[PDB]
């Protein structure tokens, strides 16, 4: 799972050297980093129910017809279903942000994304509408460099998306 | 490949939650505690060679068959494998002080390993003991360093010993 | 002056062996192996037939490859000079012989061991490396999964673009997983054994699927040993040392 | 891989000696002996083909069913497939007997033979028997050349039967 | 195990083709050789108590330090040890005398050395030393093809150390 | 073109290496049978040309339909294409007698000759018959070493054939 | 096995692909094509006995020699081993005509064809003039693409002979 | 590859000719010879670090420039590279003298050899003084070592100096 | 040949079009500052011969070797050439700033002119170095002048050191 941590590890395994300087020096940011990733990760750990319920609702603001008979965003399991992956895309930015790089991310939502989109008749755009919007709201919640970290995130998805 | 962090992670996605308050301050803990550990790793990186040769010269004094022709350790090709291999074994357990986590150590090295040396021919005792020489040296280091801050590093160097003591098992 | 006596030190030795592991094991002397047959610069005759016969033997897994099969192209580019033995391995592995003999009739994890031995000399580390390989070649087919190990870091990085492949396996490379060492030698049968289907034509089922899988384990708890010999305890050991 | 003195040197280094005036004399005798040793060695490539192909229409002639459909030297290819063996069997032999010493045919060749024809269904009663007209023949050749020096090569031609009593009873 | 008979053999199995004329004659050049090799042999093997005794001693007067206390030339156990190994280095030579070719030398003695040497504090300096008086002496025991073939591989030993 | 000398050098290059005593001592079998060697060469050279006319009128004795009309072995062109064809080999087999090795059959006859002879219609049979002929006669031009050199070649030649 | 079949599917499989348009006409022609093949396999297949001693005789009138003693067309087991060898092309010929391909030609005699008959001193140009006389004689048992298709395999076999 | 008498055959051939007797007696002298050559391939590799270390010294006592910052045998991986040149060349001319000729040397090493330094910027002129100070002390190996049989050789020291002479001239 | 209004106008016609008031404008601009221009041109005539023996003097300062035998800059002839290209380098520096376009300099000398350095020989990370030291001392004079007005010169010095950079980067 990408992270500093384990990337320095795995370049010194790599290499069969030894962990020096360079290695040392690079993993000492990711320490001094984790106050303001973990302030971020907390903020939208306790915020997620509202966060979640509140981009599920701008993907249909957004896209009206979804909520129509017929459609993709109609009946209790599509919303249903909707709510619980933007809850996991919240879940593996707070996991992102808390393990110190985009592993959670890469392993567990972006290896394999459009395939399974394709497949599914999923719409990316959905998707990104309700990061749009997580992003909005996430500028009140945190300011400095929690917010940049959940900026910096939030943005690696909607990239990851498109 | 795991860390400390990456572990958490994992546990928490198995249950389809976010952390658990508890989780987090155990890692907001680890964040405390990292200037120690890089001084601890930064000790066995920066007396590698003299933790290796260190046990090694003890490791022969004890085993003096290893040698003798007829011995594992010999002749020169085989005592530079045995020493590539004290090198490698203190290397990984290195990589695991600095992830907080043993799982590299278990997943490259650690894992085949006996069956190796067994095929071969390689006595699993003594290549046991000469990572229980490396821990001794190493741990060393670890307590006894030039100019850092003095402070308690009593928690990292018993966790440092249970990255040589998983090896020691593995292995014997 | 006198020697302090030290025919104490040369007896027996203890039980003793003699450079005996790699024999022991059968077939690690013929492989714990000499680099492979590199071609240099000016190369005449005598070079590119061993580079020719070597690259054979070891990319088809020893299995007999007749006179009337040569690969006739292969070795002409590679004689006249425009290629590499890097690509002139790539276009062995992408021909009908080595499609037939292991891609057609083997499942893809079967498959995917034999690269592993016929292209980097190693077993497969772990589990997610068979999981990469399947996948891309699900998705680009077999042309392209053929390339990745080729055009691979470590394919590269060790087998440059003039050595051939040999094993490798039975030596630590740096960044093995423990478990490379006993794998291979699943993979590997001894010098007369080769990697062949004529047997049933369809070519056995994946060996390393339950190796592959085999656990850490917890010998927990653990409590060390002093004994041995009788160690020292006490104060004094400072202090006789100051 | 060994030869006759190469294996003297391995006995001696696992005593920790200096080869012993016993080994020596053994080796001055082989160096004796060698000019016949390279006759015999010639004796095997000068007739290769011949020797294979005799061994060949006599094998078929006694076992008429792997010349069937259903039989394992059917159809060409497979013909082809057990041919080039035969060849091989005989070029490995002279090589020990050259070397003096078997270990290149055991760890090259039979090293895996019998294990592969199980697996393919090839009937290695027949192949042991092919390998033994092999030898008929190769020896008829040591035996009967043109133009050597008339001496004794009776002990050569024992130690060239060895490798190919060696190879029959490894594969039947 | 390299002598001219495997390397001849190793180079027609890579080739696949009959021990043949050429080949012969390379056989043979190993065989015409045996004599002054093995003499040679005899000679280095009846000497080799005062040979090593010989050179052990010249390590120290030519590296006269190293017999104070505090270094590596003191004591009974590092004296034992390096008789030890010029008694190695004899033996290896007499082996490769023995069998045609450098391969017990490249085996036993020369894979691996350096890193031994280094892990372990010797000096190459010495052992070229002890050899370069070994060489000395052999001068006065051989002559001949005998007294070529020991110095060939006495030399191979100090160019293996240089 | 393979020699005891060109194999040894090979060798060498191969593993990056100065010539060793085992490379010289194979030297020196090379150098020491050039004496029977190039005694075979000189009496092959100067008694020559008949072997050629004997061998071609053997492969029409042997295949009689050969001399007949519409065949091979009939008109000036393919009996004159004969006797060229066995002075080549005749003079490969002496350039591999004074080479030390087989590379001037190897690269001048061996590599492609089926290909050759199939494509042309020419039987081996004829040319081991050729061979086996000038094989009889050389049995009385030469003795010890020089008829087992000649031997060893003139046999390669009929192996390349079989 | 090659055939239309096999072919289109190998290519399919190894590009990891669908069967499409292009794949299915190709099997179209396969199909086609079957009576016309099927057609010559029958001729041949009741025709079999005496189009195999025809071929056996016109190599023996062809070579008078060979049924001279002495020779490889003389005794019961010579002549009875060249009929049912005839036999297995004919076979493998009508194989070739029913499967749509090669497959059969490949796999069962060509695959080691030359070096088979190169260590039993068979000539191919016996076999060529044995396939010759059959493709005479199958000029009055068909006609049409039938006799098209048995001699693409005829000919098909006497290359590879070549 | 050529050696002397490759070389030989070679020509002969271009004539479509069996060896001239004036070919024959070259080469029969190159065989009464070939004692002396052997020792004298012998005395290179017997003295090849020394010869490379020798040669080393005394190019950077005269060009102190390479040794500067700025100077292509600086820093320690530059003059590894040149140490291993040193090295190369001094084998391929060993090569040249066992076989008799250059072609080895002019093939595997000097051919495209000045437009690889010119490429780098490796000063040619500098690696021409390097070889010319091999060539002195190869050749005083040559014709002063360890209780060799007395005699003339300056036939082959001849020889080995214009192998000396043409990669010299091939670099500059 | 382009100078700045030429490049405008080629890019306006790639798009078909009357110039943008985006781009008349930054060419009014270079009217507006065009007697400054004129005076930093002729800054660099007027001392042409100057900057270029002052940067010659500090370059053989720097570089003792290139005026010792071997070295690039000896004898005459070669001082005469380096002398030489110093002032086609000045010139066709000067003729792009009077353009206020780099494409003089980079098609009439610039082209090609690191392959003929490096087939001469010539060292190419030297004449850089005369380029920069070149630069230093034109700068110099573009900054101060005899009685010129009093104002900023800053914007035309950069753009006369890019050109200066250009030449260096193109060349080392
Ligand atoms: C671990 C990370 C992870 C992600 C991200 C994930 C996405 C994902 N979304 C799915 C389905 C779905 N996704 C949605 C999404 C939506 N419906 C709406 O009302 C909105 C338009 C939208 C939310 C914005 C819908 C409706 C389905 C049901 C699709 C179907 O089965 O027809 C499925 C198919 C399996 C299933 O039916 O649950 C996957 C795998 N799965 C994962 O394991
Ligand atoms: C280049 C990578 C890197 C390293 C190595 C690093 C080390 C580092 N170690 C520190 C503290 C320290 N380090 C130690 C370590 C020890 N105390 C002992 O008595 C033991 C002998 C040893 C046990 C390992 C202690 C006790 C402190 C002070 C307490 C703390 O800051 O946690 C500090 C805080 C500043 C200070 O108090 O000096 C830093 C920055 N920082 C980095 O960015
Ligand atoms: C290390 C040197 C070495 C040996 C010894 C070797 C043996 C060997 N023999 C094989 C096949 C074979 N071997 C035979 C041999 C025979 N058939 C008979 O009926 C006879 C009893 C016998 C001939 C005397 C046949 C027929 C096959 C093909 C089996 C098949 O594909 O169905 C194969 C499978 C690969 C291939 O077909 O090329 C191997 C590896 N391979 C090697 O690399
Ligand atoms: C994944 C990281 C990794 C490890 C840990 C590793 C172990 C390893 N140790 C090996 C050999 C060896 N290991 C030793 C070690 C010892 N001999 C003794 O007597 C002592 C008890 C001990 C030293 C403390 C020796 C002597 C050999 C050579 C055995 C032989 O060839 O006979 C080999 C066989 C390949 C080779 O020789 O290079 C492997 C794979 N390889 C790896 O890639
Ligand atoms: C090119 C490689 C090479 C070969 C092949 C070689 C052969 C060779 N065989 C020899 C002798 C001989 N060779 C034989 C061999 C035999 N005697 C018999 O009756 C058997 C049929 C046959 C058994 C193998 C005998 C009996 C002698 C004479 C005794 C001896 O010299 O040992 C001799 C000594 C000179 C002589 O007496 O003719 C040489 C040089 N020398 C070489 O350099
Ligand atoms: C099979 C071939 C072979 C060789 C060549 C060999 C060399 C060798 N020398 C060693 C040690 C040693 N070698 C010496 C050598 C010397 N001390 C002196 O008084 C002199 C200066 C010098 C002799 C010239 C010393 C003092 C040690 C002990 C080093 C230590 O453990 O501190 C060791 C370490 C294991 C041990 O302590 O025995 C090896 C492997 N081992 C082999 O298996
Ligand atoms: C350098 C080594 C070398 C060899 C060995 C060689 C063989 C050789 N023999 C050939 C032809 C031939 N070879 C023969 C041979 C014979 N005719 C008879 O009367 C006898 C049956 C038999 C002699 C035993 C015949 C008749 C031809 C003419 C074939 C044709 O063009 O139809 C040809 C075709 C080119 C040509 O027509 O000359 C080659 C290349 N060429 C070479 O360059
Ligand atoms: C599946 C396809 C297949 C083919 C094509 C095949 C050919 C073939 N022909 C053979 C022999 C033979 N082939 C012939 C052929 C002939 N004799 C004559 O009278 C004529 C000149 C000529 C017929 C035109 C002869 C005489 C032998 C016996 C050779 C021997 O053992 O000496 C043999 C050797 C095994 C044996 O003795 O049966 C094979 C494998 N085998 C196969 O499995
Ligand atoms: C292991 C490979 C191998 C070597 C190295 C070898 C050397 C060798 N050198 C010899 C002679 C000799 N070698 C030399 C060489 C020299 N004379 C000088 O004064 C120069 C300093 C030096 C110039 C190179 C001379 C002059 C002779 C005696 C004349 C001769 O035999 O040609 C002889 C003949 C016996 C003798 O007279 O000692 C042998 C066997 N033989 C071999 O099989
Ligand atoms: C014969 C060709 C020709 C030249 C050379 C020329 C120069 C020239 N430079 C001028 C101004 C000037 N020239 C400069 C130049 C500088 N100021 C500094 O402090 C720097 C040291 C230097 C930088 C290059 C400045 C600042 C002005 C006044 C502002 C301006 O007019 O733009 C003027 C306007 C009148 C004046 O203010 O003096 C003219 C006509 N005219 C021409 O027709």
């Amino acid at each position: 799972m990408k992270t500093v941590i384990t990337e320095v590890i795995a370049s010194a395994d790599s290499q069969g050297r030894f962990l020096n300087n360079t290695e040392l020096q690079a993993a000492n940011g990711r320490f001094q980093r984790a106050t303001a990733s973990m302030e971020a990760a907390r903020a939208l750990t306790s915020n997620a129910d509202s966060l979640v319920k509140g981009a599920v609702q701008e993907v249909y603001n957004k896209f009206p017809y979804l909520t129509q008979p017929g459609q993709m965003g109609y009946g209790d399991t599509n919303q249903a279903k909707c709510a619980r992956d933007i809850s996991h895309y919240l879940r593996f930015i707070t996991y992102s942000l808390v393990a110190g790089g985009t592993g959670p991310l890469d392993d567990y939502i972006v290896a394999g994304l459009r395939e399974v989109n394709r497949t599914f008749n999923l719409s990316p755009s959905w998707y990104i509408e309700a990061l749009k919007h997580i992003k909005g709201k996430v500028g009140s919640q945190l300011s400095g460099q929690p917010l940049t970290e959940a900026n910096a995130y939030i943005d690696y998805c909607i990239n990851a998306l498109s | 490949m795991q860390d400390a962090f990456t572990k958490a992670i994992v546990a928490a996605d198995l249950r389809g939650s976010f952390l658990s308050e508890q989780e987090l301050n155990q890692l907001t803990n680890l964040v405390k505690e990292s200037n120690k550990r890089l001084d601890a790793v930064n000790a066995i990186t920066g007396n590698a060679a003299e933790i290796i040769s260190d046990a090694a010269h003890k490791l022969f004094a004890e085993q003096t068959d290893l040698i003798r022709p007829g011995g594992n350790a010999y002749p020169n090709r085989r005592m530079a494998a045995c020493l590539r291999d004290m090198e490698i074994i203190l290397r990984y357990v290195s990589y695991a002080l600095l992830a907080g986590d043993a799982s590299v150590l278990e997943d490259r090295c650690l894992n085949g390993l006996k069956e190796t040396y067994v095929a071969l021919g390689t006595p699993t005792r003594s290549v046991a003991r000469a990572v229980q020489l490396m821990k001794e040296t190493a741990i060393g280091y670890v307590n006894s360093p030039s100019g850092v801050t003095r402070g308690d590093c009593s928690a990292l160097v018993n966790e440092a010993a249970t990255y040589f003591d998983k090896a020691a098992a593995s292995i014997a | 002056k006198r020697v302090a006596p030290y025919a104490q030190y040369l007896t027996p030795a203890v039980e003793a062996t003699p450079d005996a592991a790699a024999q022991t094991k059968l077939g690690i002397t013929a492989v714990a192996p000499d680099q492979a047959v590199e071609l240099r610069p000016n190369f005449g005759e005598a070079e590119v037939q061993a580079v020719i016969r070597a690259a054979y033997k070891q990319i088809f897994g020893n299995t007999y490859i007749l006179e009337a099969d040569r690969v006739v192209i292969a070795e002409s580019l590679l004689r006249n000079g425009s290629i590499s033995v890097r690509e002139f391995v790539r276009l062995l592995a992408k021909s009908d012989l080595y499609r037939d003999r292991f891609f057609r009739t083997a499942s893809n994890n079967r498959f995917i061991e034999l690269n592993f031995k016929h292209f980097l000399g190693r077993a497969p580390y772990s589990q997610a490396e068979i999981g990469e390989h399947f996948n891309r070649y699900h998705k680009s087919g077999y042309d392209a999964e053929i390339d990745s190990y080729i055009d691979s870091d470590e394919y590269r990085r060790v087998f440059g673009e003039n050595t051939v492949p040999y094993f490798r396996g039975f030596k630590y490379q740096v960044g093995q997983a423990a478990r490379g060492f006993d794998q291979m030698q699943q993979l590997f049968a001894g010098d007369a054994g080769s990697d062949t289907d004529r047997g049933i034509g369809a070519q056995p089922a994946a060996k390393l699927t339950f190796p592959l899988s085999r656990p850490l384990g917890v010998t927990s708890a653990y409590f060390p040993s002093s004994q041995g010999g009788a160690a020292t305890s006490d104060g004094l050991e400072m202090f006789t040392r100051m």
